[PDB]
This record gives C-alpha cells, structure tokens and sequence, in this order.
C-alpha cells in the first residue's frame, strides 16, 4: 500500500506527527494552570504585574478580548495564568472550561467596603461550584496597605455592617507584622476567618483554602503562588498513591 | 406607556399560547404508539483515538464521513483520518481554551473558537506543507460558543455576548448580527438547505434565524435551564435541545410547539451535546454521568447505551452517510462507535 | 417590543399541515428508508472498514 | 532445652504462616473485588496486588517445605530436594523482594519533590522506570541463582548440612534490595520535613499529612532489621539447629509487612475497617 504508507502526507508523516505531541505533552504535564478571579475592585490587574518578571511584553486585554493569558516561573517551573477577560456575568457556563486547573487564584481588595459581602457571596458560589469540587483556591486579601490606612486613621466601619466584629476577637493563629495595630491585626484576621467560614463549612478534604494577605506592591505573590501548588501537588500525588 | 407595552406583549403571548394549543389535536406519542419499537440499540468501540493532551471539548465530521477534526483544552486541534485511525494534521492553535471547532463542507477550512472570542479559520489546502490561519474573526463580546461553514466563504457563530453573527471570510466583517436571547448563546445548527439556523441559550429559550433576513420566526421556552446543546432533525422541519434538566424536547418549526419530551427518573445530570442518525429515528445525546445515552426520536425511550469513557461525555456527531458516530470526552479519547 | 409583536405576527401567518399528515409522512418515509438504514438493519459482512 | 524451643519456633511458624496466609489474601480478594466490580484500579493498586500474590507464593511455598520436612522427611534429606526448593525459593523472593523495592521507588518518585534534574526525569518517567528497574534486576537474579548452584555443588562434591554459608549468601543478597530501600524512605522523610519546614514560616498553618503512616513503616523497618542482625550472628555463633530457625525467620518479612501496607494505605484501611464493622453487624 504505497499511497497509504509514504513519509510526505501518508501514514509515515502521520507517525512523525506523534513526536510532535510527545515533546507537547511534556510541557502541558510540566506547566501549573492558575485561574484568576475576583471584583471589579480586586486589583488582580496590578498582581499580575507583580506575577511578570518577564522583559518582553505580553499581549492581555484589548478591545473585546476574552481571556488574558500570563505566563511567569519561580524556581524552573512555568505557570500559566487565566484572567477571564470581556466576558459577562453567567460565570456557571465559562468556569466549566477550568475544571482542570492546579488552582484558582480569588483575588479581593480587603479594604472595608460595604462591597465585601458580595466577594463572601462570590468565594461562596466559587468553592461549592459543582465544576470547582476538587479545586483549591489561593485566597488574596489584597491592599491591606488600604485597610491599614484606614483602621489606623479610625475611620473604618467595619462594625456598622459586619455586625459581629465587636463580638470577634483575634485568634491564637493570629502571627502579625512587627508593630501592627491590634485594631488593623483584629480586622485583617476577621475579614480572613470570613472566608474561612465558607471554606471550612464543606471544604471536607477535597480541597483547601490557602488565605494570604497582599498588597499593592509587594514581590511575594510568585512564591506564595509557588509555595501554594507546592502544598495542592503533594496532597494530589498523596491521593494518586491511595496513601492519604 | 411601560405598562401599555407590557399589557400588549402578554396579550400577544397569550394569542400565541392560544393558538398553539389550538393546534394541538393529537400527541405524537399517541400517534406512534403503533409502529413497533426499535428495541435494544448495540454499539462496540470499533476505534479508538488516542493523542489528546486533556479534555475534549469539540469534535466535528468531514464531509466525506472519514476525516475528523477535533478540539481540547491544550490547545491542539488534530484531524484524524477515522478507517486508518491516524493523524493527518495537528494544528496547534493560539488559544489553548477552545470550546468549539467545525469542519469545511469542502474540507478546504477548518475553524474554532472559544473564550479568546476569536474565531480563527485554518487552511488545509495551501502550496506549503504547514497549515496557517487564513482569516482570523473578531468582534464578537464573551466566549465563542459554536461556529459553522456555509460554505467556503461563510461562516455563522455563537457567543457570550447573546449574539449569534454572520461572518464573511474573505472580508472578515459580519454581514448579518442575530440579537434577542437573554441568556449566552451556547449552540447551533444549521438547517440542511442552508437558509436558517437554530440557537439555544442559558435563558432556556432556542430561536429560529432567517439567514437571508437577519430576523427571527419563532421562539421556544420549553425548558426550565440552560440550554446547552441543539442539532437539526435531517428533515430540517425540527430540532432537538438539550439542557441540564436532563430532559430533551423535540420541537417542529411548522407546529411551532414541543411534540416530545425525552427524560428518565434515574437520570440527574445534565446534557453536553445531542444529534440524530441519518434516519431520524435514533437520538444520541451525551450526559455528565460519563456515558452517552442513545434514544428513540419518535418514541421516548433510552434504547441504548455507548458507555466506556472514564469521565464526561463533551461531544458527539454521526457521520454523514450514518456509518460511525464518534464521542469526544474529558478523559481525552474519542470512540468510534458503530 | 416593535420587533417582537412583528416576528409574532409573521410568524402566526404561516399555513400548518394537519399533525396526523405529518407523522404518516414521518412514516412513510421511514418505511421508504427503512431498508437502506445500516443501523435498523445490520448488513451481513458488508462492514467494509468496520 | 531443645524440646521447649522447637515448639515455640513451631507455634510462631505457624502463626506467622495463618496472619501472611490471611493479609495478603485479603488485599488480594479487595483488589479483585473492586476491578471485578468497575472501580478502575490505580498502579498502586496493582503492584500491590502483584506483592501480595508473590507473597501467597512464598508463604505456600515454605509451608509446603515444612509439611516436606514434618511428614515423611526421608525425602527432605535428599540433596535433589535441597537443590530444587531453595532455587525456586531464591526465584521467587528475589522477586517478591524487588517487586517491593519497585513499589517503594514509585512512591519516592510520584509523591516527592527535588530541584535535581536527573530526579525530576526520573519523576516524570517513573513508570517505565519502575519496570526497567523490575526487568534489569533479573541479572542479579540469575547471579544469585548460579552461586549458589555452585556453592551447592561443591558442599555435595566435599561431602562425597553446610548452610551457615548459604544463609549467610541468602542475607547478603537480601540486604542489597533493603538498603536501596532504606536511603529512599529516608530520602522521603528528608523531603517531606523540609517541605513542611518550608510550609510552617512562610504559609499559614490555616493552609504532607502522609507523615500519619510514616511511624508504621519505621516500626516494621525497625523489628526486621534486628531480627536480620540476629540473623547473620547466629548463623556461625551458636548451635546447629538452623533449619527450623531458618524457615520460621525467611516468612517474617512477607508474613507481617503486608499488614503494615494495609493500615499504611487508605483503601486497604478502609476496608479493614468496612470488615471489622461487618463482623460486628452480623453478630447479633
Ligand atoms: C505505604 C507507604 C506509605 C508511606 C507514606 F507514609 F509516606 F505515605 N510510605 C511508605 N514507604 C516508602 C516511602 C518512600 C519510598 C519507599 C517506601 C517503602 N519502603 N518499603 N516500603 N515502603 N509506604
Ligand atoms: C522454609 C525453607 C526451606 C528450605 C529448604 F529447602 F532448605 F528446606 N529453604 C528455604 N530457603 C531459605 C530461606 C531463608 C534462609 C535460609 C533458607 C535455606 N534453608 N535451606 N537452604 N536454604 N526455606
């Protein structure tokens, strides 16, 4: 059968084209998936600045375009990174496509806006989404240089909405920064065991919640982000063996 | 005035809800329920396709009811010749989150798209040895949900933004924009005379699209949910939706009303993808559960199963001389089942 | 809502065959095809490739 | 003297043989049951079941030497026997051995992490490593196989029993496999601390538990390498009644580790447990 088996077009190039997607393979096995969501008012945007130490730039969001891949790496190892660009709010349809992911990445200004009780609704449609079920999020509590302006000026409100701040006080876990206010380290850890409250009430061992607090600039995101897959890989490879 | 509107488009739905249970005199089911039943549908995996990377997402015939092309999340979008089970092409795409692709009645073209919102035409046929992207569409707002070949030069999509949209290839600017669901827009079908359309979306509504108008004739609201896939009846008179309420509705243009309901108590999953065999009599439609689920069109009734995937069942589609049906899945195989 | 009541009313203005027409065309169009289906009637080592 | 301490070698035999007998049959019948019934297995699962069917060899196989060497020992004495039952012997715990160190390679790939390169290779090769490993050790197999052919040989062409030699090769030729194993769990235990080391600055403890198990594999390491101690000692130190010694002391490693990988692995535990509850539910 010549015309079934020559190296141009016939089955010999269809063996040549195997080598193609056994380099491929490779490369899709050794780069970590990262969805990135959040707010309007989040500052994800500025995080995936801090994400790139890359010298080239990299084409994001212009005009209608729907997906912002990023690419960055710590220590050897490739990360691609998802913000879901122009695309509308029925997020239940296109979150399916991410039921692959190594993480999502849920990004929110911690910042003492009324606006907080909408990313606690958002972490709670997240982390129980039927797609989401084996997937951990990486948690940004995000310019809490903000929230520490704020609580230090006096002139957070946090009480007047979130009506049980009062009654919280700060945990045992808490490790603050040196010379943080107990008012700004009982805010931040509050807003953190809110989230917490959600990830803990069904987060039955399937996936876990890694809560961080960020800022603006800090240049520390890469390794938590690092750090983070680190923890989800090993419990993964744990699993596969039937070991955990 | 707001309320006067309101007032005149209940009034208007109603004297359509009036005269579709006008026409309706007697069910299909009550009609059928004397041909005998199909019985017992089996299927073997006569092929297996193996190279994918990750999930499936796609998949689509050749006209020649031998070449396949078909899509997955690492961005690969391999034609497969389907007798000889091998890889024609491989084309590497320049978005990996593809969530639709479709095939060139001519087999010159292949196109996909998915939340880059970018519909990208690749040329088969070129002097060179290495496929590149003759035409690449953009316009659309949110993901690209599906997309079809009219023909060499015309190509109609799906999307995000609600829209369905026209595009002429040569020129890459859209010669008809389809507006009116609430909801995305996630499904097509193209009527085999190639003049009209159909679109289900997260709304739960499926409308019919005049090609050559740019309007719609006929709305549906049957189901409870999102709609996520639809196909064309090979009689192109009807058309099948499927949702996750794990029911599918057989819907007539003409009667402009459902005719039958497809739905089993031991099934509570949702719908990824349905079409029809050749004949019209057998429906296959995917399932979350890991399996496909063939049924009886005319009568409603789950009367086989193509089930040996590890996980979801995204796509389906029969070829078109009835000879193989394929199923893509999330476990990154497809099987030819015949 | 112009463009809505419009495509009502184009759409009402349609003539419909009788349903009982329709499935006996259904019908005789299987049964016409019937035969000719590789499915409905499996083909005795006539499967060429599969 | 002697008497007393037959007996007790010959209770601890037999129920060295009874508890082997009945862990690896059972991780054995759950493996079956679940492929049987769906349940896609995972190559954990399946090496493990491979283990445990070599082990079920093994045990039947030295059982079978005793009931020889009980009943009608007249033909125990016979050199043919001596030279049959431990080469087939040898075969089948080099490769009940090497099928462990296999099993054990495979989690010290998949589970941890290195920045070496020639590991992350290994990492991402590791199945077809651990089959190259299983197929490319049947050299020493057949190196094993010939020395002490040989060594048999020329003990029968003096003595025309001389076992504190073939024991002493049988130790030295077991040891190889053991200490491969020993560096790698210990190479695991190093990279999981330090992973956790790393995980307690930098991330909150609010973010490895496998470290649970760990302390059921220390114990068996532990009991197994002083008995093989005692072993290599009293093979020239003392008395001459080895073959019973021997026979009890060959089945301690696939007699109890078996029920060190079912509380080490989750769905063999599970199913302990599933058993214990359906054997209090169908007393009453
Ligand atoms: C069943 C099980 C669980 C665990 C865990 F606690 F880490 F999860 N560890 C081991 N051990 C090893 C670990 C690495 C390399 C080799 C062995 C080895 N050597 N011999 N047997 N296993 N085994
Ligand atoms: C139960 C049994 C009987 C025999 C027999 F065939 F000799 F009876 N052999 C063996 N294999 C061994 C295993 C470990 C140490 C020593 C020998 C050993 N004993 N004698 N020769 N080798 N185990």
């Amino acid at each position: 059968s010549a015309e079934d088996k020559a190296a141009v077009e016939r089955s010999k190039m269809n063996k040549k084209i195997e080598k193609q997607l056994q380099k491929d393979k490779q490369v899709y096995r050794a780069t970590h998936r990262l969805l990135l969501l959040g707010a309007d008012n989040s500052g994800k945007s500025t995080i995936v600045k801090q994400m790139r130490i890359l010298h080239g730039g990299s084409g994001g969001s212009g005009g209608t375009s729907g997906i912002f891949e990023t690419k960055f790496q710590v220590d050897k190892v490739n990360f691609h990174m998802f913000d879901v660009g122009a695309q509308r709010d029925e997020r239940r349809k296109w979150i399916q496509c991410f039921n692959d992911v190594t993480a999502i990445i849920f990004v929110v200004d911690s910042s003492d806006y009324n606006r907080l009780q909408e990313a606690l609704n958002l972490f709670k449609s997240i982390w129980n989404n039927r797609w989401l079920r084996t997937i951990s999020v990486i948690l940004f509590l995000n310019k809490q240089d903000l929230l520490a302006e704020k609580v230090l000026a006096g002139k957070s409100k946090i009480e007047d909405y979130f009506p049980e701040f009062a009654r919280y006080t700060t945990p045992e876990d808490a490790t603050p920064e040196p010379g943080e206010d107990p008012r700004v380290t009982r805010a931040k850890y509050f807003i953190r065991d809110e989230f917490l409250r959600i990830s803990t009430a069904s987060g039955d061992g399937r996936h876990y919640c890694y809560p961080h607090f960020t800022c603006s600039v800090d240049t520390q995101n890469v390794k938590f982000v690092f750090d983070a897959v680190t923890d989800i890989i090993i419990k993964e490879n744990l699993k596969d063996c039937g070991l955990f | 005035e707001l309320d006067q509107l309101r007032q005149e488009a209940e009034q208007l739905k109603n004297q359509i809800r009036d005269a579709r249970k006008a026409c309706a005199d007697a069910t299909l089911s009550q009609i059928t329920n004397n041909i005998d039943p199909v019985g017992r549908i089996q299927m073997r995996t006569r092929r297996t396709l193996r190279g994918h990377l990750a999930k499936i997402y796609a998949m689509h015939w050749g006209t020649d009811s031998r070449l396949l092309v078909s899509a997955s999340q690492d961005g690969k979008l391999i034609i497969w010749d389907s007798y000889t089970t091998n890889k024609v092409h491989a084309i590497p795409l320049r978005s990996s989150w593809v969530m639709t692709c479709a095939y060139a009645p001519s087999g010159n073209y292949v196109a996909c798209g998915g939340l880059d919102n970018i519909c990208s035409i690749y040329n088969l046929k070129t002097r060179e040895g290495n496929v590149r992207v003759s035409r690449e569409l953009a316009g659309h707002t949110g993901y690209l949900s599906c997309c079809r070949f009219l023909d060499d030069n015309q190509i109609v999509t799906s999307s995000g933004d609600t829209t369905c949209a026209l595009w002429d290839i040569e020129t890459g600017q859209q010669t008809t924009t389809f507006t009116g669901h609430t909801g995305d827009v996630m499904s097509l079908s193209l009527a085999p005379d190639t003049r009209l359309f159909v679109s289900g979306a997260c709304d739960a509504s499926a409308k019919l699209w005049d090609v050559r108008e740019g309007m719609c004739r006929q709305t549906f609201t049957g189901h409870e949910s999102d709609i996520n896939a639809i196909c064309f009846f090979p009689n192109g008179n009807a058309f099948a939706t499927g949702s996750d309420d794990a029911t599918c509705r057989l819907f007539d243009l003409r009667a402009d009303q459902e005719l039958m309901t497809y739905s089993h108590d031991n099934i509570i999953c949702g719908i990824t993808s349905v079409s029809f065999s050749k004949s019209g009599r057998l429906l296959l439609a995917g399932y979350d559960d890991f399996n496909c689920n063939v049924w009886d069109a005319l009568k409603a009734d789950r009367a086989g199963v193509l089930a040996g995937h590890d996980n979801r069942v995204s796509c389906l589609g029969v070829t078109d001389d009835g000879m193989a049906v394929a199923t893509g899945s999330w476990d990154s195989f497809l099987k030819i089942w015949n | 809502a112009r463009k809505l009541v419009e495509q009502l009313k184009m759409e009402a203005n349609i003539d419909r065959i009788k349903v009982s027409k329709a499935a006996a065309d259904l019908m005789a169009y299987c049964e016409a095809h019937a035969k000719e289906d590789p499915l409905l009637t499996p083909v005795p080592a006539s499967e060429n490739p599969f | 003297m002697g008497g007393v301490i037959k007996s007790i070698f010959t209770f601890v035999l037999i129920v060295e043989f009874i508890i082997g007998n009945l862990g690896n049959s059972f991780i054995a019948l759950v493996n079956c049951i679940d492929w049987v019934k769906g349940r896609k297995i995972s190559s954990v699962d399946r090496i493990l079941t491979a283990l445990a069917i070599s082990r079920i060899s093994l045990v039947w196989l030295i059982f079978g030497s005793w009931c020889v060497s009980v009943f009608f020992p007249a033909l125990f004495a016979t050199e043919k026997m001596f030279r049959m039952l431990t080469n087939i012997w040898t075969v089948i715990n080099h490769f009940s051995v090497w099928l462990a160190t296999g099993l054990g390679t495979f989690y010290f790939l998949k589970i941890a992490n290195f920045s070496n390169s020639i590991f992350l290779y290994l990492k991402w090769r590791v199945k077809k490593v651990v089959l190259v490993l299983l197929l490319v050790t049947s050299v020493f197999l057949f190196l094993n196989i010939a020395l002490i052919n040989i060594h048999i040989n020329a003990s029968i062409n003096g003595y025309r029993r001389f076992s504190s030699l073939i024991v002493l090769t049988s130790t030295v030729f077991i040891f190889i496999p053991f200490t491969l194993s020993l560096a790698m769990f210990l190479l695991l235990i190093f990279s999981m601390w330090k992973h956790r080391k790393k995980m307690q600055h930098t991330v909150k403890i609010s973010g490895h538990r496998g470290v649970k198990s760990v302390i059921t594999f220390f114990l068996l390491y532990a009991i197994f390498s002083l008995s093989f101690f005692i072993s290599v000692w009293t093979s020239e130190r003392l008395e001459e009644n080895l073959i019973i010694l021997s026979q009890v002391m060959g089945m301690a490693y696939p007699s109890c580790h078996s029920c060190v990988l079912i509380l080490g692995n989750k769905k063999l535990r599970q199913a302990s447990l599933s058993v214990l509850l359906w054997l209090r539910y169908m007393f009453k």
